[PDB]
């Protein structure tokens, strides 16, 4: 996307990871499976989560009766009425249209920017002591068992 | 030995627009659109509507024949008139400011219907027997309104009549009355004698002084005559004066009434439910939850802003890019 | 052998702002702002609008002298007065509700003028030849409106006359017409003879009764005297009846019209050509394809939302930095 | 800009490129040239193109005559009516200002976006075979030609 | 040998709030939200307000008793009525289109108090001395409003008068004046004799024609009578024009405005200091620089937009992660 | 953050440097100390006082009075009134939260990436000459002193 992660360098995504957003799929000569990096997945959680609500619970709203009710002499005030509630309910269409358009791109770029950064994270630990292959993948140049890959996902990873 | 950092994917087919692309599948979307409705005319925060049926405001109110079951009206938060509403004023004629009551009326607390001026008592030396028409038709029979009441000459003599009440009721008190225009001059004497008739309400906040105008004029569902309603919110401790040497048409009962805000009147035959809703339109009640509704524009109470989009669906999860 | 992934660069010289940076040159933009027209007046949407020149509404439909060529009126989608539409109600008076019969006018679909009440032949044992006044010169000579007559004494009786039109023409009907108010009580008599005249006008929904109000006031292009003038939509089926004892300029020619909406009168002494939109302005026609507006805060039609702004300019393209 | 490329890393346009937004310069013993990458020219035109769209057609518009008319009796609901136009025509303007304002901001980054992004994906292939000039050139340690430049260009590159 | 890259850090505690994050510390920040005025009523845009004090609008303008020191009044930018303003028509009546008077008079720019119809000097043949009631009264004793004067009867004579006053101020004139309304048809002839007495006002725009409208009513503050007043702005160069057999309260005095624009009025207890500001509230000025405020719904002049917010805090800095 | 400099790959930030808001803290055999990198602190303080100003400025405002006064048979107008307030004093407050909550996080995102690019502007120019300790430092592989450590600031670092 924006950061070039999703449909990206690491295009596609997986359905065999389950519990989480973002994550990893480690491969070993012990097994393999797939596990979600749980706090860039809480995280991103709660910045979502808080994100609707702000747009949800900022909506201010005053008990009002639209309507109002003219007669066949009052159609100036009639029409001025109209003009006010055509008015604010062109207001509120093009705002909430262009708020979801423009937020939904962000809420993309996020999540694409929190893989980008776990990517980069765990390029960093690694370094040498593995391969890039620009699929989100690295080989490492060594073994690394099952400790070993705890290790690189709880950020411990030794001697790079 | 390898180990790859990615992202989730399941089988959801929900869809986002951004800016930069349109029909964006994701993993999880969250939607920002009211748009469904219960098809219920519910009641707008614990208290209930008034049901109104074939009545409308102005025959509610005035006491037309057709509307019996509107006599007991308490509460209420809202009115609701249906595509039935048609029984009003019975007997043709202008209902002043009627617009303006309707408003102030949408929302009452306490509301008591009182014999402000008692029929059989008051009205001596008037005639209080005769006053029904036949365009307030009750059973087949000729009736007239049951809160107005229609005074006509004694024999050969309609005297000054002057009565007056004052509200103790320790709250407004809603006068409703009315002045009757005859379309000859003719009419005017068989009727009230006095050709110069005319009738004078006074109160510390009202003194318009009506005459009758007779004038000759298209017959209305059956009269040529005319009737103009009148009403007034007479303040705690005030008092209203009628006098009248002709024409008048008498207020019979009252309403001691309790408003505190205002809400507005619903028009729709939806069925009325005893749920309850902070936010109701016209085709049932909404749910005041998201930002935004399309559900209708004329609503009541604490509503989303209605829009007139169809689709706002808000990404919350990723783009949704399985196969595997 | 090197390779360098870069971006493009041109002459352009188009700038945008950013909220970080004023003025930053891009190499191609969009402009989101309307900003000019044709200064023309064009039509709203297929139908023309309607010229009144020299005339303003109130002389239009009044008959003044001066609109001779408004007579045959057609159609149109919008009114158009110019700095020059000054001539109206040629005779002092008010013309009651103008404001709103112009709103409710801005939009005709059909509209026909037809003779409602025909001078040669209505209102015998009166007086029908000599209602002209020097206030509303044709030629020098002095003349009155031409869709009003002005009904005086015959000889020395004005009797009672009372005479009623009913709308058959399957639509709206504007019937005009007004009621003279002399400056003294001597005049009220010397062309009303009955001093205590009196008009009425009746339908089912009218029945205003009215009585010549005579009072001592300046003379206003010409005369001392007043003369209101009213109007009403007359619905299908209905009747309306005129009678009057005195002061009555009666209707001679109403209008069956046809309304469906209602758009606004645009003032302006831009040029009326053939050309169409669906957005005008008193300075000419806008183009409905961008979101804002600055040409004016006063539009017609289906228009950009006026704004403030001068500029609106949105980069598509990036930033330009040439020099090779 | 954001992402460090325009004005950036890399400093100045190619006038030079004349079919497209981003895209290339090679120089090798054959010759010399540039060559718009076309996929993410392509893109960036859809999605820019879709933006203006959006911005223009999620105007909503209702037939409407703003003008009144009041008379010298009817001042306050004139001046009612003059507080609606102001009002609407205060927030259209602030809108429509900032709209533009932060939309613009947004595709510029968005354009050094796909700058850097392109020049990360080169980067990627080439690696070692090549050696970065901090101008957003590479210098192949190796001959390319024309196929091999192409090969590059058209995301093909060899053994790195 | 070693370098690092890094960023700022400080012990600010300003905390604001974004999408993803509640209360986040920044180094810097800045305030966008007016939450705070100066508890006066200064003045807005060079020219000072205009105080009432106990007076109110009606009773400024109409020449009560109690509002002595409001005879001054001169300039002004916008009207000030206190919880205390009280004192308007001490005589029971309606006054015609207050509102509307009160708004039009907010903003004045030149406002002269001259004597349109010279108490001693017009009138003749009619009473000028006994026009005075318990409910205005002065110190104790019986008084009347000062610009307005209340003619009688002459003895058992009171004939029709008719006098009229020319605008040559070179600028409106707004003359007030009002029309007497007795509870009985005894008193009305007890006073002006004439029992179909009338009262006429003419003018280039403006012919209404008043009746007495006697009906039995509840005493206010004292009587049982009514006076309507009524206003109207004369033109320069227009006449005009008063005549009446009787229940006229004659213009005495009237004022030669001169009106630019519209302001409006504040109503508050706070105190006029001569400060100075481009938007007052009635709390208090406030500060137009930022583009919002949450002192007060109610503002005059340009004012930040109001906002049910407390908070609208913009990040400037960076995050704050100090600790060293 | 969106960039994962600040809390990210470089978790806090320094009391010390009081001269700006992005620069660098060296440690050479000569002595140590903080320096705020000059231009990108000025250009950052540019842009947001740009910002700041263009919210504050762009805000239109018509003289007027609120208020308006009808009289008990004027409810209908009046309610309409209280429509028109309620309806922009909704529309301002929805307005001025979201943009205040969207600037904000722009505004952070915006020193992120501002630190972000320093930084790898930095370790553009050394390269092999100094190790990456995952904190936002560098560790020459050499001796830098005085002059060195000011040549890498200014930009103009030797043969990497
Ligand atoms: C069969 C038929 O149509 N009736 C004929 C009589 O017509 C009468 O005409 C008068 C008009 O002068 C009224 O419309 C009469 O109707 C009522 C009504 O409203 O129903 C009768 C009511 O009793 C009367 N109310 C009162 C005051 O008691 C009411 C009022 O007078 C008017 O509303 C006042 O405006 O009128 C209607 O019956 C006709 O008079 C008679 C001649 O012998 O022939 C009948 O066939
Ligand atoms: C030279 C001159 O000014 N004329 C003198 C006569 O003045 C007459 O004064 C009366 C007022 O009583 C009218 O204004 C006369 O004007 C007309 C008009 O409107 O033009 C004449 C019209 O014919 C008449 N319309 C009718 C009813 O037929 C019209 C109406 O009467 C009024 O509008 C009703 O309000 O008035 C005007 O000519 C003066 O009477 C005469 C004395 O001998 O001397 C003339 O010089
Ligand atoms: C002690 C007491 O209450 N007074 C008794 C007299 O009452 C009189 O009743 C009349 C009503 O007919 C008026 O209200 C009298 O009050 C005034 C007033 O306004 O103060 C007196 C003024 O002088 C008079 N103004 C004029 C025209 O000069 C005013 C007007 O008439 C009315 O406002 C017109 O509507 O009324 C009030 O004093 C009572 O008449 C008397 C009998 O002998 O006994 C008194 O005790
Ligand atoms: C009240 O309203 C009803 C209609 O809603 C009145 O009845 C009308 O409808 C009739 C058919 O149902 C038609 O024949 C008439 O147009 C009309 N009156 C008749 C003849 O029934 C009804 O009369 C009204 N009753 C009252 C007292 O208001
Ligand atoms: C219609 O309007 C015109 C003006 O628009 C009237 O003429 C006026 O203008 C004259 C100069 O052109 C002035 O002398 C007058 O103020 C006035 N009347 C005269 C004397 O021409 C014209 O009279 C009006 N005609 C009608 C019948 O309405
Ligand atoms: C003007 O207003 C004052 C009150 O603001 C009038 O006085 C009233 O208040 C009195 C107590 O202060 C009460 O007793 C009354 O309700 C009332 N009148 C009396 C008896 O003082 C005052 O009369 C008014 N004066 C004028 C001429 O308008
Ligand atoms: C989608 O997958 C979930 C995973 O458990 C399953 O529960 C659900 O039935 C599936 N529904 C669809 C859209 O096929
Ligand atoms: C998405 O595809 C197109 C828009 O490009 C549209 O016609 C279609 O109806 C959309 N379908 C969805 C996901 O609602
Ligand atoms: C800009 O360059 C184009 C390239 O062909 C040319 O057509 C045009 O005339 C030039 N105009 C300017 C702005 O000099
Ligand atoms: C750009 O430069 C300044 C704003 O910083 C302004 O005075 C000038 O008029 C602008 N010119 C353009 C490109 O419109
Ligand atoms: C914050 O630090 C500055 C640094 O000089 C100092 O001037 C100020 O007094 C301190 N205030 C607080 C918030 O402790
Ligand atoms: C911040 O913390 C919470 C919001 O999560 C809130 O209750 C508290 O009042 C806020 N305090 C500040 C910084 O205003």
């Amino acid at each position: 996307g924006l950061f070039g992660a999703m449909a990206g360098f690491i295009e596609g995504g997986w359905t065999g990871m389950i519990d989480g957003w973002y994550g990893y799929h480690h491969q070993n000569e012990q097994g393999s499976g797939y596990a979600a990096d749980q706090k860039s997945t809480q995280n991103a959680i709660d910045g979502i989560t808080n994100k609707v609500n702000s747009i949800i619970e900022k909506m201010n709203t005053q008990f009002t009766a639209v309507g109002k009710e003219f007669n066949n002499l009052e159609r100036r005030i009639e029409n001025l009425n109209k003009k006010v509630d055509d008015g604010f309910l062109d207001v509120w269409t093009y705002n909430a249209e262009l708020l979801v358009l423009l937020e939904n791109e962000r809420t993309l770029d996020f999540h694409d920017s929190n893989v980008r950064n776990l990517y980069e994270k765990v390029k960093s630990q690694l370094r040498n002591n593995a391969k890039e292959i620009g699929n989100g993948c690295f080989e490492f140049y060594h073994k690394c068992d099952d400790e070993c890959m705890e290790s690189v996902k709880n950020g411990t990873y030794d001697y790079p | 030995d390898t180990i790859c950092i990615g992202y989730h994917a399941n089988n959801s087919t929900d869809t986002v627009d951004t800016v930069l692309e349109k029909n964006v599948t994701v993993t999880h979307s969250v939607n920002l659109l009211e748009d469904n409705h219960n098809g219920k005319l519910c009641k707008l925060n614990g208290i209930a509507p008034l049901q109104l049926g074939k009545c409308n405001v102005a025959g509610w109110l005035l006491g037309n024949p057709e509307c019996d079951l509107l006599l007991t009206a308490n509460s209420w938060s809202y009115i609701i008139e249906t595509s039935n509403s048609e029984n009003g004023t019975c007997y043709p004629g202008e209902f002043i400011d009627y617009e303006e009551l309707r408003e102030q009326l949408s929302s009452v607390s306490s509301f008591e219907r009182f014999e402000i001026f008692p029929k059989a008592s008051s009205w001596p030396n008037h005639e209080t027997t005769k006053g029904v028409t036949a365009a307030c038709s009750y059973f087949g029979a000729s009736s007239f309104y049951r809160n107005l009441l229609w005074i006509t000459k004694k024999g050969t003599s309609y005297p000054k009549l002057s009565k007056s009440y004052t509200n103790n009721k320790g709250k407004e008190v809603l006068v409703l009355w009315g002045v009757h225009h005859p379309p000859t001059t003719s009419e005017q004497q068989t009727l009230y004698q006095n050709t110069d008739a005319y009738v004078s309400v006074g109160s510390s906040k009202y003194n318009r002084r009506f005459t009758p105008e007779i004038a000759a004029r298209p017959k209305v569902r059956g009269q040529a005559g005319r009737m103009n309603y009148y009403w007034t919110l007479l303040d705690q401790g005030d008092t209203i004066t009628f006098e009248a040497t002709g024409n008048l048409i008498a207020p019979w009962y009252a309403f001691a009434l309790n408003k505190g805000s205002d809400s507005g009147i619903i028009t729709s035959d939806a069925p009325v439910h005893n749920c309850d809703t902070k936010c109701q339109t016209p085709h049932g009640a909404i749910n005041s939850t998201l930002p935004f509704q399309n559900v209708h524009p004329i609503t009541i109470g604490e509503c989303p802003k209605y829009v007139k989009s169809t689709k706002l669906r808000m990404a919350t999860g990723l783009r949704n890019i399985p196969s595997i």
